[PDB]
């Protein structure tokens, strides 16, 4: 039983215990929440054990278990540098997501925990599978649990939201499936170790690129294909929102490393000016739009759109710096956007019952712990240094500028507007007068739970912001394998 | 701790002592009215309120200025405003 | 109002009405001269302009280790 | 307060004396009458 | 006067007019914690400072007393004749 | 106004022996005035 | 109407006249002229002219508006306005769980 | 006598001031280092350096006047 | 000494701001002023050590960002210019901490105000002591954030809110 | 072009001067008294001029 | 004059103590706990990054030229 | 910092049009300004003289159109420098009391009868902590400039041979600054400084109405506001830059 298969098995045992413990003890709801939390903790503990044993400079997939009982659809698991940190981010985030809803579900708690635990197994399976069809099977398997999570525990407009996220993702994924099936037909197999060895013809690469890019653009999302995010990420329960923004957005980013950079390098090189136009447009249009967004979670949801454009531009830079920056920005956005949704969807929305920004003012006066963390998360969302958000933005933007300067400059302008919308929101909530006259009751400050799910998130971004080498050390050799090009005097040694 | 009635009356009384349009300094008292006791025109009362506002370093809104038709009313307005210096 | 009891807010009817109008605004969009031009400016022209500049200047320069007597122009 | 007047005059006494001292020495150089070496 | 303020708000910076009765004691403990880190940093900076030029013996260079690079040089340079 | 009324240079540019070519980085860098064109 | 406006508009004339003139001694004689013109038109009683006369002087008031009029620090527009506003509700939050 | 590169470079003379009259500045900069750059201690050395620079400047102004007439009183800047 | 000039204002800002409840108003003023003064004195020595005797001092602690060609380290470098600018920065900061003992005597947020003043000094010192452009830009963004927090110090005032956004965004 | 209100900028320009008679003269007379007279206010404009001049002359012997 | 420090941490009134919801056990000892243990093991982890392997080879290859000095020549 | 004493002195107020007197109420506070003001306007043999009155000379030292033109520009800016220097000094200390009588009410003059212990507020100065930096900064504004002018200017100073700052030999203009510059232009900023002070000092408390005549003309009113509204580089910023983005965000969200 490989460590990687252990990762997928623990959350399934937790589901079993959650749904059977009543036959051994009316069981208290606190029991279910404790089973689910410990389950995610042991999954985090296993992912940390794997990371200690992980080797930073191996071109072999590590911790793979030999199957040799070949079938039509077999599940092979393996990990290298590009997948190791996405696996860690999934295992760190999900316990925080569980605590972020400890008190705010209050109904169908068994269903919420089983759905949350199942989502962990599926999302981890996405980052661990060593086959392109296996990748697709898990990328899509999460829609029905996502569809039912929003509908069971979402806000007032959760019906329109759940439909939007289901149908957008399916429609785009159906175009990715067509591209994937063409690959398996030509090659005979979708296993990574032998599909990357193959060489597709240019026009095949061109049509393979559109099919895959249409799906990755719905999931980034790119601007104009992002209606589903505006609805789903806001109407979802807080735990759903954290998982949706901090893990699910990353699948398309990790999928660019496994599905287009190795097999479609000519198409990627010849179409970067189209990816960059869409990437540049998304940086500006989203930034201007979130400046005028009045729902606090939708403002924070809309920020994810702007940052996802920056690491989408990085992965197509064909440079070592852009690709490392893209993973580091995708990781950084995972912590910071998780904290900002806890601040908005968890702290403000539980106190007031509303998310309109018009009703908030001067919260610093009564809530100095919320404002202290909120400001640090508003700095991190603005790409301020000593946050992992700056190291990722600077490396991602440097690659974008070097690959194509006109897009780099425009994507650079995000340094202004991210700051602009992040600080403007911060002032209309924490500063900007005395406590809002709409509040009749006074508000309490962060509970111990709220303090420690924020302190944990702001610790990860800051420590990684001062020493990003912890992550870059395990990306240097694997990131190198996805670069496409040669130097005049280093190529073809004899 | 702030401004007391005794201090406000002295500043106000010494302010009107320098005004020629006032009939005499001896008619000034607590319940004095600018209109009939000190005999001031509508324009003179506007001058008096501006002098009071400059002396106490406060800005009086037009609606409040209309309310101040008496020396006692002025003393009460100064006491009501915390900002008065 | 929600599942978990919150604090008592002075839920202003005017602000509530404003936040509902925004959430429902998509249902009332219509194609007119104005709405067609704006939607054509943002979606087609400005993106196609950037795509033109990105396409035209892809590979035009390299800054790496450039010296005096050697240009930045690459094409 | 009396020490404030002492400091105000004292600072104004050290000043207006530094100017006169420097004018006595560096005045010819600044005005161009005598070059600095002479 | 002092502006009224809510008594129920806890801020780590202390709040509105916070001064604990034991402020002198706590100000001494924190000073000691502040002192020890600086000593830890000073020991580091003495060890890892790099200089390609050595000060002349007569000049006022108080770092020669506590840095390792100069002390090793001066110790070796004392061997003459 | 200043363009029509501003003083001409009242000193010949200074000349450094050898042009300081070696001290400024050899012939591959910019050197100083050395028996060059009048200005 | 036509009484409150005349008195309030008169006060703004005194303020603006002093706004442009820093020195108070020059503002004193500057004020008797302002007061004098109000005396010259104290006998007008025709409504068709009373409202027309108020329009001219407000237009004239805007004609010579100071780029930044004076305001006391603790007044709207002042430097100390709302510098340390107190917390509005001093009453402790009601017992809830979050 | 004139100071050559072999010791002028060793003396760390500023590059813009490695001129013909830089041999008087090597002792001046040494005096400046010893006296902590106080502007009342190396007066004799400081004035000595201002002599050679001024004389060369006086030599240069004459050359500039000769150049100006050569072009019939034109503009050289 | 060279690295003590770095961390001392930082420590003074951390204790005053994150433990203003523990040391109180006077405890905070004692630490920020003492840490800045001790830091100020050491700079005066550094001016003699570096500027006057011409010893540039190189101090490299650990790598910050390492990707292929980019090796940006938390490295500091003392030369003539950085000790020239450290003199007014420390001297006026010492005089401003001391000056604020009286100006803010009636302010109800003394600990926070003094915490900010020592963080800005730390960010100024980082800006000029860095030996690369990227680490310098940290102090560049550092003083900018400290400038934003000190403009908006009276955050209940709407006009000072607009000022801090102007300071931040411009 | 005279206005309905008899406001003339030339005499408005002319009137700017210390009036011969003023109803507020007595109230606003303390701003030009001995404490704030023309001589007293400019008496201490340069604080240490007198001391420095005396000291400099002593040094110039 | 100064006020005594006040305020309720975690909203706990001075009369009572913070009540536990049950997340504190696993979070402080399982989540953070394992995160310090992992940090300790990371100090003892062998260094397998490509860079340090490459600097060692880059060193020798530079020592074959005059840029660097061989500690053990020949 | 000395200015901060002035705001702390009266009412936490900082408007010029209500400042006056205070020459005797704040003696030390006035004194530090004068040292600072003359250091700022580069009065001869002061700290600012050795720096400010060397940049201008350096500009003429480079004999070119750009160097000469900026001289004229800087000198005009240097001319206008002393006027607000005069305005700060005069309107707060050397002018007639323009504030309320509360600022200027000493216990020596008997005004009140019963509330004599309080209700005076005679615009007192600050404590030790407020004046110790004031005194210390005063010396730096007199002697620090002269003491360090050899480190930073000298003639051939080697204070930056560690390459910290770098000057290319072809770009050196310092030699011409000391010798080639004509004496008239070297002392020209001082002539304007010591002259234009007297016009500003005569335009107030001596004439005091030439300026208001200019103010109430149509030419002066337009100039006064333009300079008071900071060249209008914030009205076009707020409307044609800031609100353009806000409307762009509006159009994208709504359309
Ligand atoms: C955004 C949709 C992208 C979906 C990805 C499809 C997966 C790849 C199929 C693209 C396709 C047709 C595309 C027709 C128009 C595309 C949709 C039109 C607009 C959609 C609303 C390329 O079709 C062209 O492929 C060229 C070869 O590459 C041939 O030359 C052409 O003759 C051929 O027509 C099929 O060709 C492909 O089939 C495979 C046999 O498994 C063959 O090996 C290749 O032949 C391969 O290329
Ligand atoms: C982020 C929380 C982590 C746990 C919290 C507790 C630690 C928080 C950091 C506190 C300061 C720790 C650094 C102190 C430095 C003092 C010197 C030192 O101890 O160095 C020893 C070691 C370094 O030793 P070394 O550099 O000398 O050599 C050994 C390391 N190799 C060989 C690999 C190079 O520092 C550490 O181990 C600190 C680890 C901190 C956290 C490491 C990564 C945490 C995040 C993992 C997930 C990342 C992806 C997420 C998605
Ligand atoms: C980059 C992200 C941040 C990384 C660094 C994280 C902190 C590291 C140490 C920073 C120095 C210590 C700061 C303490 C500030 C005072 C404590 C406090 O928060 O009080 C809350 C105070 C409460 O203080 P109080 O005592 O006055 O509270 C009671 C009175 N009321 C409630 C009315 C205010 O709340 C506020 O008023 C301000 C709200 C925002 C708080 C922001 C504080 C600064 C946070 C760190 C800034 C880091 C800058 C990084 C720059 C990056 C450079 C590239
Ligand atoms: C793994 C082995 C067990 C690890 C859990 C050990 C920590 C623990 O003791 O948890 C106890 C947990 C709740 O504690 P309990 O006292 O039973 O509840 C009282 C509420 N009134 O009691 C429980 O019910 C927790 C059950 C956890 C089951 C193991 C984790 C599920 C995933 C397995 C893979
Ligand atoms: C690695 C490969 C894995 C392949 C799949 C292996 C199995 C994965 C899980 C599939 C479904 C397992 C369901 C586990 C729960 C079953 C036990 C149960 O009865 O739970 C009941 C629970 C609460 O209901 P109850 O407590 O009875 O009523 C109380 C009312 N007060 O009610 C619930 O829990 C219902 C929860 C909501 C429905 C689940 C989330 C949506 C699932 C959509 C199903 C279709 C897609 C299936 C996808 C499988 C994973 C990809
Ligand atoms: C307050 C701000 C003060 C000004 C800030 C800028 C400082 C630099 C400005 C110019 C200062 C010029 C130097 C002043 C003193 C000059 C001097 O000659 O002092 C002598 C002293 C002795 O040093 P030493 O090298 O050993 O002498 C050997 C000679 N046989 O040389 C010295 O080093 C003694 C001075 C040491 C001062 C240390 C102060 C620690 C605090
Ligand atoms: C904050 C100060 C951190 C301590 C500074 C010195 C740490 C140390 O001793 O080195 C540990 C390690 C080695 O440094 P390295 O980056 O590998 O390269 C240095 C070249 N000799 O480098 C490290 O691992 C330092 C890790 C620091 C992690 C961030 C700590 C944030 C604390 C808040
Ligand atoms: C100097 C060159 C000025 C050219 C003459 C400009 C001029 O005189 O225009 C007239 C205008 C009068 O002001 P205005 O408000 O239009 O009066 C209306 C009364 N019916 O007055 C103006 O508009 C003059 C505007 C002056 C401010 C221009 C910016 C400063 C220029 C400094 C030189
Ligand atoms: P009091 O009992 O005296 O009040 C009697 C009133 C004034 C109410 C009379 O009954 C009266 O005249 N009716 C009010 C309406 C009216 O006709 N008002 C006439 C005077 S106000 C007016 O319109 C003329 C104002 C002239 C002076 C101001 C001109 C504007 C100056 C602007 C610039 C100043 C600074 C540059």
């Amino acid at each position: 039983m490989s460590l990687l298969y252990v990762l997928l098995i623990i959350p399934i045992i937790g589901i079993f215990l959650i749904s059977t413990i009543d036959s051994f003890y009316f069981f208290n709801v606190s029991y279910y929440k404790k089973i689910a939390l410990i389950t995610t903790i042991l999954n985090l503990i296993v992912s940390l054990i794997i990371y200690i044993l992980f080797d930073f400079s191996n071109n072999q997939f590590q911790f793979i278990q030999e199957n040799l009982d070949l079938s039509f659809y077999d599940i092979y698991l393996g990990v290298d540098g590009v997948s190791i940190y996405f696996v860690l981010l999934t295992t760190i985030i999900m316990p925080i997501a569980l605590v972020s809803n400890w008190n705010s579900i209050t109904n169908n708690i068994k269903s919420y925990l089983i759905i949350m635990l199942l989502l962990e197994t599926l999302l981890l399976a996405v980052f661990l599978v060593l086959d392109v069809l296996l990748f697709y099977i898990f990328f899509e398997s999460i829609l029905p649990p996502l569809f039912i999570l929003i509908g069971l525990f979402g806000s007032s407009n959760k019906v329109r939201a759940s439909f939007y996220i289901f149908l957008y993702t399916l429609l785009g994924s159906l175009f990715l499936l067509l591209s994937i099936l063409t690959m398996s037909s030509i090659v005979g197999t979708t296993y990574f170790d032998v599909l990357l060895k193959s060489s597709f013809e240019y026009t095949t690469q061109l049509f393979l690129f559109f099919g895959i890019f249409i799906a990755f653009a719905v999931k980034t999302p790119v601007w104009g294909l992002n209606s589903w995010l505006l609805r789903a990420h806001v109407e979802s329960p807080l735990g759903g929102s954290i998982v949706l923004a901090a893990i699910v957005l990353k699948l398309s980013l990790y999928g660019v490393f496994r599905l287009i950079l190795p097999i479609l390098p000519q198409a990627s090189l010849n179409l970067t000016y189209i990816v960059y136009a869409i990437g540049a447009i998304t940086v500006l249009y989203a930034s201007f739009s979130t400046l005028r967004t009045v729902d606090v979670k939708e403002l924070i949801a809309y920020s994810s759109v702007a940052h996802a454009a920056i690491y989408l531009m990085g992965v197509f830079s064909n440079t070592i710096q852009g690709l490392e920056g893209a993973i580091l920005l995708g990781l950084a956005h995972g912590f910071v956007s998780s904290g900002l949704f806890i601040c908005a969807g968890g702290i403000l929305y539980d106190r007031t019952g509303t998310r309109l920004i018009y009703f908030f003012r001067g919260l610093t006066q009564i809530m100095p712990l919320f404002s202290l963390f909120f400001f640090i998360l508003c700095l991190g969302n603005a790409g301020t240094p000593l946050t992992l958000n700056f190291v990722g933005e600077f490396m991602s933007l440097y690659g974008t500028l070097e690959r194509l300067p006109i897009a780099g400059m425009l994507a650079s302008t995000s340094i202004i507007f991210s700051a602009a919308y992040s600080i403007y929101m911060y002032n209309r909530i924490a500063f900007g007068g005395s406590v809002s006259l709409y509040f009749i009751d006074c508000f309490r400050d962060l509970t111990k739970r709220e303090f420690f799910i924020l302190f944990t998130l702001v610790s990860f971004t800051v420590i990684l912001g001062i020493y990003p080498s912890f992550v870059l050390d395990g990306l240097h050799y694997n990131i190198s394998s996805v670069v496409y090009g040669i130097e005049p005097n280093a190529s073809y040694l004899t | 701790e702030g401004l007391q009635k005794v201090e406000v009356y002295e500043r106000i009384k010494s302010l009107l002592a320098g005004f020629d349009k006032v009939n005499d300094p001896n008619n000034i008292t607590e319940t004095a009215h600018f209109a009939n006791d000190l005999g001031l025109d509508s324009l003179d009362t506007v001058e008096v309120v501006m002098a009071i506002e400059e002396e106490f370093s406060i800005e009086i809104p037009d609606k409040d200025a209309d309310q101040i038709h008496s020396v006692d009313k002025a003393i009460e307005y100064i006491l009501r405003q915390p900002d008065a210096h | 109002m929600a599942g978990l009891q919150h604090y008592k807010i002075a839920m202003d009817p005017a602000l509530v009405r404003l936040g509902s109008m925004i959430s429902n605004r998509y249902k009332y969009f219509r194609w007119t001269k104005r709405t067609a031009l704006v939607s054509f400016m943002y979606v087609v022209v400005v993106p196609s302009t950037i795509g033109y500049l990105a396409y035209k200047t892809d590979g035009l320069w390299d800054l790496r280790a450039k010296r005096r007597g050697d240009l930045i122009s690459e094409r | 307060s009396r020490v404030h007047r002492f400091l105000a005059t004292g600072l104004g006494a050290s000043m207006w004396f530094w100017i006169f001292y420097r004018a006595k020495k560096d005045g010819p150089v600044l005005l161009g009458w005598k070059h600095p070496w002479d | 006067p002092k502006i009224p303020y809510p008594k129920h708000v806890w801020s780590p910076a202390g709040g509105w007019y916070a001064q604990p009765a034991n402020w002198k004691q706590n100000t001494a403990i924190f000073g000691l914690v502040i002192f020890g880190i600086t000593a830890m940093v000073w020991k580091y900076s003495a060890e890892h400072e790099v200089r390609h030029k050595m000060p002349e013996p007569d000049r006022f260079y108080p770092s020669r007393y506590w840095v390792k690079q100069i002390k090793d040089y001066e110790r070796a340079q004392k061997e003459k004749q | 106004v200043v363009k029509l009324t501003y003083p001409d240079r009242v000193s010949y540019p200074r000349e450094f022996e050898g042009g300081l070519e070696r001290e400024l980085g050899g012939a591959g860098a910019v050197r100083a005035f050395l028996c060059l064109d009048d200005e | 109407s036509n009484r409150q406006a005349a008195l309030s508009l008169y006060r703004r004339a005194l303020k603006l006249a002093l706004d442009w003139t820093v020195h108070r001694n020059l503002w004193r004689g500057q004020a008797l002229y302002i007061r004098s013109l109000f005396e010259k038109n104290r006998n007008v009683t025709d409504p068709r002219l009373q409202r027309a006369l108020l329009k001219e002087t407000e237009k004239l008031l805007e004609k010579w508006k100071h780029p930044d009029p004076y305001c006391p620090p603790t007044a709207p527009g002042g430097s100390k306005y709302e510098r340390n506003l107190p917390v509005p509700n001093l009453e402790p939050p009601p017992p809830l769980k979050f | 006598r004139r100071a050559t590169r072999e010791e002028m470079r060793d003396a760390k003379v500023p590059l813009a001031y490695r001129d013909s009259c830089a041999h008087l500045l090597i002792p001046l900069n040494r005096c400046r280092y010893e006296t902590y750059y106080l502007p009342w201690k190396c007066e004799d050395e400081r004035h000595s350096y201002e002599k050679c620079q001024y004389l060369e400047f006086k030599k240069r102004v004459q050359k500039m006047e000769e150049l100006r007439e050569a072009k019939g009183g034109a503009r050289s800047n | 000494m060279y690295l003590s000039i770095i961390i001392l204002p930082l420590l003074g800002s951390v204790v005053s701001g994150f433990f203003g409840r523990k040391v109180g108003v006077s405890g905070a003023q004692l630490i920020t002023c003492s840490s800045v003064i001790i830091t100020t004195i050491l700079s005066i020595i550094a001016f003699f050590e570096v500027g006057f005797n011409n010893i540039p001092v190189t101090i490299n602690i650990f790598r910050w960002i390492d990707s292929e060609w980019f090796i940006i380290n938390w490295g500091f470098q003392y030369d003539s210019l950085t000790v020239s600018m450290l003199i007014p920065v420390l001297i006026i900061s010492s005089l401003v901490h001391i000056y604020s003992i009286s100006y803010m005597s009636s302010d109800p947020h003394n600990q926070r105000f003094f915490s900010y003043l020592s963080l800005f000094t730390f960010m100024m010192i980082i800006l000029v002591t860095a030996n690369n452009y990227l680490l310098m830009f940290v102090g560049w963004e550092g003083v900018g954030v400290c400038s934003y927090l000190l403009v908006s110090f009276w955050f209940t005032r709407i006009a000072a809110n607009q000022s801090s956004i102007s300071a931040f965004l411009t | 072009k005279p206005n309905i209100t008899g406001f003339d900028m030339r005499e408005f320009l002319r009137h700017t001067k210390t009036p011969t008679y003023d109803p507020w003269e007595r109230h606003e007379a303390w701003r030009y008294t001995g404490r704030f007279s023309r001589f007293n206010r400019f008496k201490g404009a340069l604080p240490g001029f007198g001391i420095a001049t005396v000291a400099f002359t002593a040094y110039c012997v | 004059q100064y006020d005594p420090p006040t305020g309720w941490l975690w909203g706990v009134r001075p009369g009572e103590k913070y009540q536990n919801e049950g997340w504190e056990g696993p979070f402080f000892y399982g989540f953070w706990g394992s995160l310090i243990v992992f940090a300790i093991a990371y100090a003892y982890k062998p260094d397998t990054s490509i860079q340090t392997w490459a600097l060692e080879e880059a060193r020798r290859r530079l020592e074959a030229e005059g840029i660097l000095e061989d500690p053990n020549p020949t | 910092l000395g200015a901060g004493s002035v705001i702390h002195a009266v009412a936490d107020n900082q408007d010029f049009r209500k400042f006056g007197g205070l020459i005797s109420y704040l003696p030390l506070t006035y004194s530090v300004m004068l040292i600072a003001s003359l250091s700022l306007v580069a009065f001869p043999f002061m700290t600012g003289f050795y720096s400010k009155d060397f940049i201008l000379e350096s500009a003429y030292g480079q004999f070119s159109f750009s160097g000469v033109a900026v001289y004229i520009i800087a000198t005009i800016g240097a001319i206008f420098t002393t006027l607000y220097s005069v305005k700060v000094l005069y309107l707060t200390f050397l002018s007639n009391p323009n504030g309320p009588r509360t600022y200027y009410r000493l216990a020596i003059d008997n005004f009140f009868s019963a509330q004599a212990i309080k209700s005076y507020k005679p615009a007192h100065e600050g404590d030790f902590f407020l004046t110790l930096p004031l005194v210390i900064l005063a010396l730096f504004s007199i002697f620090f400039g002269f003491i360090t002018k050899d480190i930073f200017i000298g003639l051939g100073s080697n204070f930056f041979v560690d390459n910290s700052l770098f000057i290319h030999p072809i770009h050196e203009i310092m030699i011409d600054t000391e010798f080639a510059v004509p004496v008239l232009f070297k002392l020209l900023p001082f002539i304007f400084t010591i002259s234009f002070s007297v016009i500003a000092l005569t335009l107030s408390e001596l004439l005091s109405e030439l300026v208001i005549y200019f103010k109430f003309s149509r030419f002066g009113y337009n100039i006064f506001g333009f300079f008071n509204q900071r060249f209008l580089i914030e009205f076009f910023y707020n409307k044609y830059i800031t609100n353009l983005i806000l409307n762009l965000g509006g159009q994208i969200t709504k359309i």
